[PDB]
Parts: structure tokens; C-alpha cells; sequence
RNA sequence: UCUGAGAGUUUGAUCCUGGCUCAGGAUUAACGCUGGCGGCAUGCCUAAUACAUGCAAGUCGAUCGAAAGUAGUAAUACUUUAGAGGCGAACGGGUGAGUAACACGUAUCCAAUCUACCUUAUAAUGGGGGAUAACUAGUUGAAAGACUAGCUAAUACCGCAUAAGAACUUUGGUUCGCAUGAAUCAAAGUUGAAAGGACCUGCAAGGGUUCGUUAUUUGAUGAGGGUGCGCCAUAUCAGCUAGUUGGUGGGGUAACGGCCUACCAAGGCAAUGACGUGUAGCUAUGCUGAGAAGUAGAAUAGCCACAAUGGGACUGAGACACGGCCCAUACUCCUACGGGAGGCAGCAGUAGGGAAUUUUUCACAAUGAGCGAAAGCUUGAUGGAGCAAUGCCGCGUGAACGAUGAAGGUCUUUAAGAUUGUAAAGUUCUUUUAUUUGGGAAGAAUGACUUUAGCAGGUAAUGGCUAGAGUUUGACUGUACCAUUUUGAAUAAGUGACGACUAACUAUGUGCCAGCAGUCGCGGUAAUACAUAGGUCGCAAGCGUUAUCCGGAUUUAUUGGGCGUAAAGCAAGCGCAGGCGGAUUGAAAAGUCUGGUGUUAAAGGCAGCUGCUUAACAGUUGUAUGCAUUGGAAAC
């Protein structure tokens, strides 16, 4: 479940998965907003809720993320001690598709939650199958050995470009982390906390 | 007439009781006069969490258990406390 | 409609009624015979009746009580 | 189907109705006609629904063209 | 350590008062469009309307006579139950009609009470009698049945002998209390019980275990009553009440009591709201709110009331008894016309009402209940399985490569061009899902029972206790789940919006017509507001519209508003009750503050943790508020 049009999406918001691979592309080298309105005035001068929507769904649009599960994860954070913008951060990180990406064992996010439903992932002591878990920086996330063999691996295997983040101990994938992404691994493509903010107005 | 028995406050397909004081004609899942200690079917080990001091208080008073409470107090060796203290 | 545990249950306490109503009126009976002609006598037959009703339970046993410590008031304050 | 009459606009283009019909009402409120405060459902009961729309046709009862 | 967002709209334009509308949540939801699956949870809100049909409380032969069947030459062995008897049917399940009050919540007093089975402890379980079910025969009938005469049995019933202790009194003592009045004696008088069964040993006599019975004793649970406080709207309801208020004697009730009775009195409540009318089950809680609090009393749990309507009563520890009884009313049905049968607000299900809410199912396998020693039996309680996107949560319709650009569509900045658009075509890859193959649980990580070993009381034997073995038991179930099992992107996307609030614009058609609208308001022949297309935006197996509730609304303002000109100071005065009130001293401690104690059921809320692939969810620990009592503080 998600849209099949990420160049037209990209466009728009006018941020990519971090390498531009859906902005360089082959043809026209297009940066501008989709649609036959695209070359138009009016650009800046955004209202204070039609900025906060555009970072929002830069949030939960570079990640795969339904809006109910926004809210549940937003729910869960909360309440705790207090200002936990070093922990929700972590918690917005902690997917396992994304970790299989930030692992580099899939060419793209979407494609590791592919793997991940089909069921080509492990766990610590136990296997996965949901895209959705949240983990804890510790677990050896050792992957499939039966997937090291299929025709697309090579990408896979080529984890040497690999997050700080995440520590595969290279040639063995065994693919933990820990020291938790920092706001220098979260690029500028969403770096706000007023969609928190927004996020407290419209959850309790 | 206070029974020490049972019961239910799980799920679909996942049980768990409670040994609870209880009266003979309340039904089960109903209104209790003095808890004792939760239980799991699938606890593995340790399946009961008994008290053993307001249960034995209860037998003191008279309490009739039942086949399962039976059963419980008897692992754990309470059967053994109760009738040294009849004795 | 109907349960045979019921039909049995009535046939019996149509005997149970019956043999209880004569025992309520002999103790009936005896106490008015005391009251109308008190004698000291009559008294212990009120209690041999109204103590049997009590422990058979076809009597309430406080009200047994009553009728025995009235009837001794009734003695003792004619004598 | 109590006892109570009520004025109720019919939304759409074209209807089916003959002075003698079942419709089944909802909320509402036509600004333009004073006195009238119910819109009919359309294409639920024996109203049929509104065939030559496929703009906003889940609120007019359209099926679906395919 | 809590903790709160606003905008549009009156005017040529501005400020204020002020109403309306929107942005957020939520439901026992319904409707339109569409629709793949799983984990939890919910699912007649209306007609307490009427019900076809099938199930929903029985059990014990180790209480008793008889009968039947299978074996046996017989004596007899085994099995079964129509009936008597015991226990249970007052639990459990459903509904919310009625009820505005001790119905409920809380705190208490029951010197004014009951309590079967259960717990502790203490005496007995001796001996007789008369009957009737079942059966036999007759009358009456198709049968239900009914009536009459005989035959039996007991743990059915009624006497008698006997009271360790009981109940009611008498005599004086004790300690007293809160006014009635309770508590304990020492002696005396009167009254008062029952039943045996199973098994073992013993030649017998006798002895023994166990279940059960009578009379007590201790608690505990459960039931009942009284009182203080809290608990809807309405004065466009001002008087209400004659068992109503009080006293004396008696009766009745488990108990006090005008609860009832006969006599004597005239009192009782009411403006601090009686009474009348309307409405409603109450509460823990659900939803909302920063909080004070608003609103509904889903699911479930505590309490109350009801069982077609209205009365009465038997049995019983307990009923004035949902599937017990008697009578009346209304309705339906059967008849061979005399007579009868019936109560789904129990589980499914039918008709009807409605916008609308499901199988005419399986199993007692676990938990619980009743009977029983067990075998077991019964359990529409309960556990599952069906149906339904009803709600929350979760996963899918694919992945990589792929034209400075395939076709088509829409705009053409009248060749050029953009845009849909890596979207597509095409090359490879996987199979959550889908279709075959193999394996396959969790709950029953318990258990009852029976042969064993050991301890253990008594011992001359049997039962109870622990360990091992066995029968060991599944509706779900060949289900969840697992594996390199064959095939293959194959089996899967809709809905609303785009003038502003509010993220998102062009063309065609119509021309104050057809239409849209939550508000401002669009449409009179150049419509970004109508209809269509393209494009784009918000969500997504859901999306919109409708209804209700809360917030925003400081818009009933205690927290938290006002009354010169915007709604609002009575025309003015004399003023009872109420509210408020000068300064100082003393006492008490009704308000106020604080310590100890009891309680505020469980579930729910918040914090922590564990288990389901994480979650939703389940479980577990902690977590307040108020009332009462007792002990201090003395500023107001
Ligand atoms: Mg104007
Ligand atoms: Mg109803
Ligand atoms: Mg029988
Ligand atoms: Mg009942
Ligand atoms: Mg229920
Ligand atoms: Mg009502
Ligand atoms: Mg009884
Ligand atoms: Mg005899
Ligand atoms: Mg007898
Ligand atoms: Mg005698
Ligand atoms: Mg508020
Ligand atoms: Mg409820
Ligand atoms: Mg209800
Ligand atoms: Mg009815
Ligand atoms: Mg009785
Ligand atoms: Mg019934
Ligand atoms: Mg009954
Ligand atoms: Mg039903
Ligand atoms: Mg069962
Ligand atoms: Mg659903
Ligand atoms: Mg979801
Ligand atoms: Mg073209
Ligand atoms: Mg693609
Ligand atoms: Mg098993
Ligand atoms: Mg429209
Ligand atoms: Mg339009
Ligand atoms: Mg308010
Ligand atoms: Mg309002
Ligand atoms: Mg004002
Ligand atoms: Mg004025
Ligand atoms: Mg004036
Ligand atoms: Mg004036
Ligand atoms: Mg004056
Ligand atoms: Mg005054
Ligand atoms: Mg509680
Ligand atoms: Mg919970």
C-alpha cells in the first residue's frame, strides 16, 4: 500500500530519498511542481498550516508511513518524562525496513519492506514479518541465508556504503546499530519540530 | 460456604484465571470477598502466584476448594501447611 | 412446559400441607383450651406442642418463644 | 412514517417522482427555499438514483461507469 | 508533578457589543460509492409487540418396594427405571416496564433479627405403631386422565424411654448499661430427639471405618431493618395529610414499628419548596474538557424491580417462585363439542415496527454450578465456530533496470512545445496474499479414576496424603503455525475536494436557465464555486453525507461576564425573614489545618513491566477521592 508516482511526489514536495536519483533521472532534469500549473507565481508566503502539512507529509512520506500509524507513534512518544526530542527521533528511525535500508541490503526503502513482508529478514531470537517493528539499538539483526543466494544480491552485498549508524561488521551482514541516527544522518530534507507541535494540536 | 476457586479475565483463545475467595452462589466473573493469586495456563513455571496467607486464613475459616485450587495448593506443598495446622 | 421435578414437588407438599395444617390446629386448639380455662396444667402441653412445631419447622421457633413466655406471663400474673 | 409533513427539496437534475412515491429523507438545509429543511436520498429506495454523473457520485447514487 | 492556538461573517471603510458557521474528537450508529485478508472488541437504541418449531435443572439403586431384560438346573449374578424418599430447582440466564424513594452511592446503629449446606468444639443415633405411592381389579374415555376397593417399604410420617448441653420461667447474687434495659450464675420447676446405609473383621457374640441423622458450640458467608449525608426539571404546581401524628392494653411479624387491633387525644409535613405534573432504573464508569465540570448511563461488574396483565398462597433455611400452584382478565390454538393447552424480557429462529443490528450451530474439552463414593450425569451458563469493513490495530494490489521522452488524453505561447510521464511498453526477480505437497501444536504446561511404593492417624481391617504408571480425555482441528513445496505479478483501489476559511487549476457546454452550497455566496453568453474532461490535492480498505454528545463558546462567566449612550438599576420609600457587619479579653472547638485508624468492591484512568512476529489487546505492580472515628493546632 503506497503510491506508484515517488518522481511526481518528489517533485512537489520538492525533496528526494536523499540521493536525488528520483530528481536527476534521464530526462529534463525537472525540478518543479507537477502538473500543467507547475510554472506559475505564488511560491512563497505559505500559511503557517500549509507549511506545517508539507514538512509533515515529507515526514511520513520518506518513510512509508500511513497517517493513523503517525498518530499512534506520536500517541506512544508522549508521554514519558518530557522533552524527548532526542527520543522520537529514534523512534521515527527505529523501522525495520528502514533499517534494512540504512543496512544496504536494498536498493530502495520500499523495496526492503518488500523483503521484509516476503520474509527474507531475521530478528535477535526470532523472525519477522511485519514492516513495521520497532527495534532497539542492541539486537542482531542477522539476515536471511537463503536470500544471500537469489539473483539480485549483489546490491545487497555491496553494503561497504553504509550509515555510521549502522554496524553490519562487513562480510558477515550480521547488521546491528547502535549510536542512534543524530540530526547530522537526518538530512535537511524534513529538520523541523513544529510538526510536533502540529501533531500535539490535532492529537491529545 | 466461601469456595476458593477460579476465574476468567483473558481472551479469544487465551486464558487466565485467579484463585479468588469467593461465595458459592455469585457467579463466576462476579463480585469476590478476598483475592489470592493469579494464574496462567501456559505459564511454564511458576504457573501459580499463590499468597499463602489469606488462602490459608480462608481454610482456617472453612473455605471448600475446588478440584483445580486442590491441585494448586497441592504442588506448591500448601495441602502439606493445611493439615499440619488441622493436626 | 412443565418439569416432572415440579409435578413431584407439588404432589408432595400437598401431603407435607396437609399433615402440617393438623399439627398448627392441635397446637391451636391446645393454647385456646389453656386460655379459656387457665390451669397450670394446660401449660405444658402448650409448650410439649409448641416446642415439637419449632423443631419440626412447621412453626417459626421465635414465634414458638413468644407464645410460651406469653403464656407464662399469663400464669404468673394469675397466680 | 410518522405523523408529521415536511417540505423537502429533491437534489438533482430530473426526478422520478409522480405525487405518490416511498423516498427516504436526511438532514439538511437548502438556503434558497424558506421552509424547507430535508434532502431525499437519491437512488436508496423506489427515487431512482442519478445516471449521467461521474463527478461526486457517491453523494447523488450513481454506480459506478467501469 | 498539572497546564489552554483559532478563523469567516453586520460597514463606503474602522472600533466594540453580539448571534450564526467552520477547523478537533466520539458512537450499540444508519445511508451512498467501493471493497482483499488477519489479531482483538462490539452487534433490536424501535413494538416490556405477537410467537411456529427444536433445545435451556436435574441427580442419587451405597434410602426403599416393585417391575423388566440378559445369564444361570436351581439357589442366584449383572444391567435398566415407572414410583416413594433426600438434595437441588430461590443459583445460574434475560430484560429496564415500573419506581423521584432509604430505589441507589457513601458512613454507620442493629441492647431490634434470621441464616440450609460449610468451619471448630461437645453429648446421643434405644425401642414401637398406623398408613399410602408403585401394583391388582372395576367404572368412566381415542388418550390425556380421573373415581372406587385391596396389597405392600424405608433415611416418608406419628407416639414412647433418655437429656452432655438446650428453650421458658422462680429464688436470690455478680458486673453493669446509653432510657427502655442487657451480661453471668448456684439451686429448682416445666417443656423438648432422631435413621439408618455401604464395607471390613469376627464360627458366633462382638468390634471397626466411613457417609448420614438429632441436640448443641464457634466463627464465616448470605438475607433483612433503621438513620445522617449525596442524588432530575417545574411556582404558568400553595396548601397536603384522618392510620395521617401521639399515648395505653393486646395481637401479628425473624425483628422494632399504626404493621394491626380497641380506647383517649389533634396533631404531622410545607416557601430552607410539601403536594401536584413531566421524565428516568441507580452506581462503578464511557465520550469530551487544561481545569472546574458537560453529556450517555454501549459492553461488562455491584444493587434494585419484573416475568402476558392483576391478586392469593403451599413447600421450604431462604419465593410470595421466569421455563412451580390457585383465581380472574385479554389473546391464540386443539377437539370426536363434553373439555382442554399455552406463556421465547433463556439459546437460535418467524411475523410486524424501523434508517438499521447475526447461526432455526458444535462441545461439556477447560472454568463454574447441582446431584453422586465413583462410574458419571445435566449444564443454549461457558468455551468455539458461522454472519457483518461495526470500531481500533496490522498486512497487501509487487521489486530492480527502464525515452533528456512509445501511443493516447488535456492544454497547444496558431510548425516548435509542454503535461500526464519511469507513468507506460519491454528484460529479469520474489510469492505476505492466492493455488498444490509434506509436517503440525497451545490450550488438558490441569485434571477425576484405578492398580503400585512410601509416609501418615487409628490399628484388629478400610478409607484420606504424597510420588510413579496407566485409561488418560479436543467442539475448536489436520486449526494456528512451520518447510527452499509446483505455478505464477500473477488474485486485489476507491472516495471527497481544488474562490476564501483549507493543502490543491485549466479547457468544453449551459447562460439568473440546468444546477452547487458548513459560512461568506456562485450562475444574466469570456463561470478556477454549476455539468463533463484533463490535471492536482486529502485520506485509503476505506472515503464522504446524515444524527446525537462534548470542545472551540469567557455564549449562564465559583474558577471566568456585564447593567450612562450597545440586552440589562424595579418610579420611590418603610421594612420582617435571609446575607454581610466596629475594637479588646476568656472558654469551648461548629466551620478551617494537620497526625493515626477503618473504608471507599473488582474491572476502567495514569505510570512501570511481561506475552502475543511489534502493535490493538491480554495479564501484572504501583497509583487517588470522599465519609466516619480518635488525637492535636487556635490565626480567621
Ligand atoms: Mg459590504
Ligand atoms: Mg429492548
Ligand atoms: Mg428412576
Ligand atoms: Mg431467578
Ligand atoms: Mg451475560
Ligand atoms: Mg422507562
Ligand atoms: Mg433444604
Ligand atoms: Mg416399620
Ligand atoms: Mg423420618
Ligand atoms: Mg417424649
Ligand atoms: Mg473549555
Ligand atoms: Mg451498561
Ligand atoms: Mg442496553
Ligand atoms: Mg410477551
Ligand atoms: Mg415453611
Ligand atoms: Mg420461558
Ligand atoms: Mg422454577
Ligand atoms: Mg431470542
Ligand atoms: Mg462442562
Ligand atoms: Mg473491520
Ligand atoms: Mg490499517
Ligand atoms: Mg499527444
Ligand atoms: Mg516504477
Ligand atoms: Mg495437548
Ligand atoms: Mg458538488
Ligand atoms: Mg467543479
Ligand atoms: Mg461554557
Ligand atoms: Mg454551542
Ligand atoms: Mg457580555
Ligand atoms: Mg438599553
Ligand atoms: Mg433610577
Ligand atoms: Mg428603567
Ligand atoms: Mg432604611
Ligand atoms: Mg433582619
Ligand atoms: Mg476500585
Ligand atoms: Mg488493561
Amino acid at each position: 500500500k503506497y503510491t506508484g508516482s515517488i518522481f511526481k511526489r518528489s517533485r512537489r514536495l520538492g525533496f528526494s530519498l536523499l540521493e536525488n536519483n528520483k530528481e536527476f533521472s534521464k530526462g529534463k532534469k525537472r525540478k518543479t511542481i507537477p502538473g500543467q500549473h507547475g510554472n506559475r507565481f505564488r511560491s512563497s508566503t505559505m500559511s503557517g498550516y500549509a507549511q506545517q502539512l508539507q514538512e509533515k507529509q515529507r515526514m511520513q512520506y520518506m518513510y512509508g508511513i500511513t497517517d493513523k500509524q503517525f498518530r499512534r507513534l506520536f500517541r506512544l512518544v508522549l508521554k514519558q518524562r518530557g522533552n524527548l526530542a532526542v527520543n522520537l527521533f529514534r523512534v521515527l528511525e527505529s523501522r525495520l525496513d528502514n533499517i534494512v535500508y540504512r543496512m544496504g541490503f536494498a536498493p530502495t526503502r520500499r523495496s526492503a519492506r518488500q523483503l521484509v513482508n516476503h520474509g527474507h529478514v531475521l530478528l535477535n531470537d526470532r523472525t519477522v514479518d511485519t514492516p513495521s517493528i520497532i527495534l532497539n539499538p542492541g539486537d542482531k539483526v542477522r539476515l536471511k541465508a537463503k536470500t544471500i543466494k537469489i539473483p539480485i544480491v549483489k546490491a545487497a552485498s555491496e553494503s561497504g556504503v553504509v550509515s555510521p549508524f549502522v554496524e553490519t561488521n562487513n562480510k558477515t551482514f550480521e547488521g546491528t546499530y547502535v549510536r542512534f541516527p543524530e540530526r547530522s544522518e537526518l538530512p535537511a530534507g524534513i529538520n523541523e519540530s513544529y510538526v510536533v507541535e502540529w501533531y500535539k494540536r490535532l492529537v491529545k | 460456604m466461601v469456595k476458593i476457586r477460579l476465574m476468567r479475565m483473558g481472551r479469544v483463545h487465551y486464558p487466565t484465571y485467579r484463585i479468588v475467595a469467593v461465595d458459592s452462589r455469585v457467579k463466576r466473573d462476579g463480585k469476590y470477598i478476598a483475592l489470592i493469586g493469579h494464574l496462567n495456563p501456559a505459564l511454564k513455571e511458576n504457573k501459580c502466584k499463590i499468597d499463602e496467607a489469606v488462602a490459608l486464613e480462608w481454610l482456617n475459616k472453612g473455605a471448600k476448594p475446588t478440584d483445580t485450587v486442590r491441585s494448586l495448593f497441592s504442588q506448591t506443598g500448601l495441602w502439606k501447611k493445611f493439615v499440619e495446622s488441622k493436626k | 412446559a412443565n418439569i416432572k421435578s415440579n409435578e413431584k414437588r407439588l404432589r408432595q407438599n400437598i401431603k407435607r400441607n396437609l399433615n402440617n395444617k393438623g399439627q398448627k390446629t392441635k397446637l391451636k386448639t391446645n393454647v385456646k383450651n389453656f386460655h379459656k380455662e387457665i390451669n397450670l396444667d394446660n401449660l405444658g402441653n402448650v409448650y410439649s406442642q409448641a416446642d415439637r412445631l419449632a423443631r419440626k419447622g412447621i412453626i417459626s421457633t421465635n414465634r414458638a418463644r413468644r407464645l410460651k413466655s406469653r403464656n407464662v406471663a399469663v400464669l404468673n400474673k394469675t397466680q | 412514517t410518522n405523523g408529521f409533513e415536511v417540505l423537502t427539496y429533491i437534489p438533482g437534475e430530473g426526478h422520478n417522482l409522480q405525487e405518490h412515491s416511498v423516498t427516504l429523507l436526511r438532514g439538511g438545509r437548502v438556503k434558497d427555499l424558506p421552509g424547507v429543511r430535508y434532502h431525499i436520498v437519491r437512488g436508496t429506495l423506489d427515487t431512482v438514483g442519478v445516471e449521467k454523473r461521474r463527478q461526486q457520485r457517491s453523494a447523488y447514487g450513481a454506480k459506478k461507469p467501469k
